[PDB]
C-alpha cells in the first residue's frame, strides 16, 4: 500500500528528530528514504508529505550542533538530509516551504562545514533558479558576508601557506587549523606502541574554506541577475574587493615549505579564478570603478596566468576564457606595456599536457584579437614578438587549420603597422617582412606537398573530408592575401642603414628567389580547387581540360596572385618568371 | 653532399660525430630556441637534422642518435621537421627487423643520459617505439618481437617482463611527467590489447605482472583533486584495457565505471569516450549480474546527480552510445531517459547540442 509506504515513511521522517532512536538506525532510515523519494512524488500525497517532512528536516537542521568530523554518524546523516533537501523536487508544491528553506539555508551558510555548505549553496542556487522569489534583507546579509569572506580571505592565505602549524601527532585538531578535507589516524592509548587505532576525517569550517570561496560568486551573479534594480550599489563594494583577492600571491618562500599543500594552493587558485570570471561578469556594468582599479588588475590576472597549475587545464580553461571577455573592453588599453610577457607561451598556455593540446587554439585566438585591437600602440619589438608567435602558429600542424588561417590573416594585418612602426623606428621592418614571405613560402610549400597529396589520394573519379577541403581552400586564400599584403609592404619600406626610399626597387637576388619559390609552391597549392565537393559527399577533381571556371572564388584569388607580382619592378618580374615559365 | 650522394655520410663517422655533437649541445637549441625573428640560420637545425637522418637511415645501430633526433620535436622550430616525423612514424615499422625493434626497446630502457629528460622518452615512446610495435603486432610478428611469455619477470629477454619491472618500477613514478606516463599507459594498453598472453596467463594461480600493471595504472582511481585529466583517464582507459582481457574481480570493474561515470568534465571526454566503450561491453561479459550492476550504477548516477547538466547529458550520451548493451535493462533507464529528454528540450536557453 503506498499510503502505507508513505506513512512509514512519515514516521521515519517524525523518528529523525527522535532522541532515543539510535544514530545508524536513523541512517539507515533516512537512506532508504532517499532512494525512495521516485514513488512518493507520484502520489497526490506528495504535497501533505512535503508539509510534513520539510519543516521536520529544517527543524532537525536547526537543532542540531555543527558537526566537524566526515565519520561521525550525525554529520553523516545531516549531510544525508542536506542532500535529499536538494533532491526535492521544484515544482510549485515546494513554493511554500522555499521561503523557510531558503531563510534556513542562508543561517547555515553563515555558521557550518564545508560539505552541508556546499549543500546549502547549491540548494539556494536551485530555488532562487526555480522560483525567482522577490528580495528579502537575508540577500543583503549574504552580500555582506561574502563581503566578510573577501576581506577575510588573506588572513587565510597568511595562515594555511604563510604561517602552516604542524598538527600535533596522534591528536584531533580544531577545525580552523585545517584547510580542507584531512584524514588524520589516532592510537587511543599514547602509553604504549601498541593500542586501538581509530581514524578521524576533519572538515574546515565554512567561513574558512576556499571551496566556499569558488562557488560563492556564481550565486552573488545569480542574484544580480534576479535582483538588478535593489542590489547594483551593493555590488560596486565587490570590486575593490575582487582587485585585491586577485593580486594577492602567495610568497615564494611558503611554496618551497615542508607544511606545503599542493591541494590547497589549486583550491585557492580556482577561487582567484572564479573571482576573475566574477569580475568579468561585472566588467561592462562597473567599467568606471573598474577602469580606476585596472592598474592592478593587470598584475592580478598576469599573476594568475603565470601561477596557473598546469595539472588544472580546467581552470586554465576558465582563466582564459575570462580574460578573453575582460580584454573586449577598453581595459586590453592597460596591457600595452606588459603584452611582452603575454607572449611568453608558458605565461599563456604552461607545461600541461591537456592545456597545450586542448587550449592552444583558444589562448592564440584571445592574443590575436588582443593585438588586433592593440596593434598600432605596440612598438617595433612587440609587432616583432607577435610576428615570431604567429610565425611559429603557421607551421605548427598540431593546430587546427583554423588556427593557422587566424594567425595568417593576424600576420596580414600587422604588415602595415611593422611598415609604420619601422619608418618611424628607422629599424628592421624589412627583414620582418622577408621573414613573413619566407614562413606564407614554406607554408605553401607545406600545403602542396603533404595536404594537397593527402587530398588527391582521398578523391575518387566521378559517377570530414568535406571540411579538409574547404579549410585547405581557405587557408590558401589567406595566403594569397597574405603574400599580396607582405610584397606591398616590402616594395613601402625602407631598407636598414638606406639613406633614402624610392619608389620602386629592384629586389636583389635572394628576395627573387624567394618569389620564385613562391610562383612554384602557390602554383601546385592553388590546386585545391580543382577538388569539388558533391551533394552526394563524392569530392572528385574535376576535368582537367576545362579554362571556363564557374567558380568566382578561384578567379578572385588567382587574380590576387597575379597581383603579387604585377606591382614589382620589372627587371624583378621578367626575371622570375624567365626562370618561372 | 649529403642530397647529391646518398652513401657518403654513412662512413664518415668522425664528422657525424661532431654533427651529434652540434645537435645535442645546449648553446644550439638555446639559440634555435631563442632566436630573433630576423636570425639568418633558422635553416641550420632542419639541415643538421637532415644529415643525422641520412647517417641514421643506413646506421641502425646507433639508436642513440636517433633518439637525439627527437630534441627536433621537443621545441617549435620555425623550420618544417614533418620528414623527421615521417621517417619515424612510417620507415622504421616498415624497414626495421624485429631484432633491431628490440634493440630499440632495450636502449630505451637503459638509457642512463642526465641530459635525455622525461619529455624527450614521451617523444621516444610517441613516435619511435609505439608506431613500430603496433606495426609488428598489426603483422602478426608479437611471439618474436616480444619475445618470451615469461610469467616470472625475471628473463631479461621478455619485452613485457622488462617493461613492467624496470620501466614501471614504483620508485621512479614520483617524478614522473604526465606526458611520459601517457605514453607508458598506451604502450602497455598495446601491450595488454595485442598480447593478452604475455602479460597473465589465466592457467595461472597467481601472476605478479598483472598486479604490478594495475598497480601501475591505480594512482588515476586516487581521488587527488589537481591531476591532469588526460594522464588519469589514460590510467582508466588502460585498467578498462585490462578489465576486458582479463578475469577482474568485481570491485576493481565496479570502481573504473563508476570512475568513468563521474568523468563529466569537457577536457578529458574523447579518452573517457574510449574507455567507456572499451568498458561497457565488457560488464555484462565479465560478471554474472553485470546488467543489474549496470543499471544499478547509471540509476544511481542519473538520481543522486544530474542537479547538474554536465553530469546528466555525460551520462545519457553514454546511453545513447551503448543502446545495444542497455538494451535488456531498457525497462529502468526508459523513465529516467524520457524525462531527462523532455528536460533538456525545453528548459530555457537550449544549446542546440543540447
Amino acid at each position: 500500500d503506498q499510503t502505507t509506504l508513505m506513512k512509514k515513511y512519515l514516521q521515519f521522517v517524525a523518528a529523525l528528530t527522535d532522541v532515543n532512536t539510535p544514530d545508524e538506525t536513523k541512517l539507515k532510515m533516512m537512506q532508504e528514504v532517499s532512494e525512495n523519494f521516485e514513488n512518493v512524488t507520484s502520489s497526490p500525497q506528495y504535497s501533505t508529505f512535503l508539509e510534513h517532512i520539510i519543516p521536520r528536516f529544517l527543524t532537525f537542521l536547526q537543532d542540531g550542533e555543527v558537526q566537524f568530523l566526515q565519520e561521525k554518524p550525525a554529520q553523516q546523516l545531516r549531510k544525508l538530509v542536506l542532500e535529499i533537501i536538494h533532491r526535492i523536487p521544484t515544482n510549485e508544491h515546494l513554493r511554500p516551504h522555499t521561503k523557510n528553506v531558503l531563510s534556513v539555508m542562508f543561517r547555515f551558510l553563515e555558521t557550518e562545514n564545508e560539505e552541508n555548505v556546499l549543500i546549502c549553496l547549491r540548494i539556494i542556487i536551485e530555488l532562487h533558479k526555480q522560483f525567482r522569489p522577490p528580495i528579502t534583507q537575508e540577500i543583503h546579509h549574504f552580500l555582506d558576508f561574502v563581503k566578510q569572506i573577501y576581506k577575510e580571505l588573506p588572513k587565510v592565505v597568511n595562515r594555511y601557506f604563510e604561517n602552516p602549524q604542524v598538527i600535533p601527532e596522534n591528536t584531533v585538531p580544531p577545525p580552523e587549523m585545517v584547510g580542507m578535507i584531512t584524514t588524520i589516524a589516532v592510537k587511543v592509548n599514547p602509553e604504549r606502541e601498541d593500542s586501538e587505532t581509530r581514524t578521524h576525517s576533519i572538515i574546515p569550517r565554512g567561513s574558512l574554506s576556499l571551496k566556499v570561496l569558488a562557488e560563492l560568486p556564481i550565486i552573488v551573479v545569480l542574484m544580480y541577475q534576479l535582483y538588478k534594480l535593489n542590489i547594483h550599489n551593493v555590488v560596486a563594494e565587490f570590486v575593490p574587493l575582487i582587485m585585491n583577492t586577485i593580486a594577492i600571491q602567495v610568497s615564494a618562500q611558503a611554496r618551497q615549505h615542508k607544511l606545503y599543500n599542493k591541494e590547497l594552493y589549486a583550491d585557492f587558485i580556482a577561487a582567484q579564478i572564479k573571482t576573475l570570471s566574477f569580475l568579468a561578469y561585472i566588467i561592462r556594468i562597473y567599467q568606471e570603478l573598474v577602469t580606476k582599479y585596472s592598474q592592478q588588475m593587470v598584475k592580478g590576472m598576469l599573476q594568475l596566468l603565470s601561477n596557473c597549475p598546469a595539472e588544472t587545464a580546467h581552470l586554465r580553461k576558465e582563466l582564459l576564457i575570462a580574460a578573453k571577455h575582460i580584454l573586449t573592453t577598453e581595459l586590453r588599453n592597460q596591457f600595452i606595456p606588459c603584452m611582452d610577457k603575454l607572449f611568453d607561451e608558458s605565461i599563456l598556455i604552461g607545461s600541461g599536457y591537456t592545456a597545450r593540446e586542448t587550449l592552444r587554439p583558444l589562448a592564440y585566438s584571445t592574443l590575436a584579437d588582443l593585438v588586433h585591437h592593440v596593434r598600432q600602440h605596440l612598438p617595433l619589438s612587440d609587432l616583432s614578438l607577435a610576428v615570431q608567435l604567429f610565425a611559429k602558429n603557421i607551421d605548427d600542424e598540431s593546430l587546427p587549420s583554423s588556427i593557422q588561417t587566424m594567425s595568417c590573416k593576424l600576420l596580414l594585418n600587422l604588415v602595415d603597422c611593422i611598415r609604420s612602426k619601422s619608418e618611424q623606428e628607422s629599424g628592421n621592418g624589412r627583414d620582418v617582412l622577408m621573414r613573413m614571405l619566407e614562413v606564407f613560402v614554406l607554408k605553401f610549400h607545406t600545403i602542396a606537398r603533404y595536404q594537397l597529396s593527402a587530398i588527391f589520394k582521398k578523391c575518387k573519379p566521378q559517377s570530414k573530408q568535406t571540411f579538409q577541403v574547404t579549410d585547405c581552400r581557405s587557408l590558401v586564400k589567406t595566403l594569397v592575401c597574405g603574400v599580396k599584403t607582405i610584397t606591398w609592404g616590402i616594395t613601402s619600406c625602407k631598407a636598414p642603414g638606406e639613406a633614402q626610399f624610392i619608389p620602386n626597387k629592384q629586389l636583389q637576388p635572394k628576395e627573387t628567389q624567394i618569389y620564385i619559390k613562391l610562383v612554384k609552391y602557390a602554383m601546385q597549392a592553388l590546386d585545391i580547387y580543382q577538388v569539388q565537393i558533391a551533394g552526394n559527399g563524392q569530392t572528385y577533381i574535376r576535368v582537367a581540360n576545362c579554362q571556363t571556371v564557374r567558380m568566382k572564388e578561384e578567379k578572385e584569388v588567382l587574380e590576387h596572385f597575379a597581383g603579387v607580382f604585377t606591382m614589382m619592378n620589372p627587371l624583378t618580374f621578367k626575371e622570375i618568371f624567365q626562370t618561372t615559365v | 653532399i649529403v642530397k647529391n650522394d646518398d652513401s657518403w655520410l654513412a662512413s664518415q663517422h668522425s664528422l657525424v660525430s661532431q654533427l651529434r655533437r652540434v645537435w645535442v649541445s645546449e648553446n644550439f637549441q638555446e639559440r634555435h630556441r631563442k632566436e630573433n625573428m630576423a636570425a639568418t640560420n633558422w635553416k641550420e637545425p632542419k639541415l643538421l637534422a637532415y644529415c643525422l637522418l641520412n647517417y641514421c637511415k643506413r646506421n641502425y645501430g646507433d639508436i642513440e642518435l636517433l633518439f637525439q633526433l627527437l630534441r627536433a620535436f621537443t621545441g617549435r622550430f620555425l623550420c618544417n621537421m614533418t620528414f623527421l616525423k615521417e621517417y619515424m612514424e612510417e620507415e622504421i615499422p616498415k624497414n626495421y627487423s624485429i631484432a633491431q625493434k628490440r634493440a630499440l626497446f632495450f636502449r630505451f630502457v637503459d638509457f642512463n643520459d642526465p641530459n635525455f629528460g622525461d619529455e624527450l622518452k614521451a617523444k621516444v615512446l610517441q613516435h619511435i617505439l609505439n608506431p613500430a610495435f603496433l606495426y609488428s603486432f598489426e603483422k602478426g610478428e608479437g611471439e618474436q618481437l616480444l619475445g618470451p611469455p615469461n610469467p616470472e619477470g625475471d628473463n631479461p629477454e621478455s619485452i613485457t617482463s622488462v617493461f613492467i619491472t624496470k620501466v614501471l618500477d614504483p620508485e621512479k613514478q614520483a617524478d614522473m611527467l604526465d606526458s611520459l606516463r601517457i605514453y607508458l599507459l598506451q604502450y602497455a594498453t598495446l601491450l595488454v590489447e595485442h598480447a593478452p598472453h604475455h602479460i597473465h596467463d589465466n592457467n595461472k594461480n597467481r601472476n605478479s605482472k598483472l598486479r604490478r600493471l594495475m598497480t601501475f595504472a591505480w594512482p588515476c582511481l586516487l581521488s587527488k583533486a589537481c591531476v591532469d585529466p588526460a594522464c588519469k583517464y589514460s590510467g582508466h582507459l588502460l585498467l578498462a584495457h585490462i578489465i576486458a582481457k582479463f578475469a577482474i574481480h568485481k570491485k576493481i570493474v565496479l570502481q573504473v565505471f563508476h570512475s568513468l561515470l563521474k568523468a563529466h568534465a569537457m577536457e578529458a571526454r574523447a579518452i573517457v569516450r574510449q574507455a567507456m566503450a572499451i568498458l561497457t561491453p565488457a560488464v555484462p561479459a565479465r560478471m554474472e549480474d553485470g546488467h543489474q550492476m549496470l543499471t544499478h550504477w547509471t540509476r544511481k548516477i542519473i538520481v543522486e546527480e544530474g542537479h547538474t547538466v554536465p553530469q546528466l547529458v555525460h551520462i545519457l550520451h553514454l546511453i545513447v552510445q551503448h543502446f545495444k548493451v542497455y538494451y535488456p535493462v531498457r525497462h529502468h533507464l526508459v523513465q529516467h531517459m524520457v524525462s531527462a529528454m523532455q528536460r533538456l528540450g525545453f528548459t530555457p536557453s537550449v544549446t542546440i547540442e543540447q
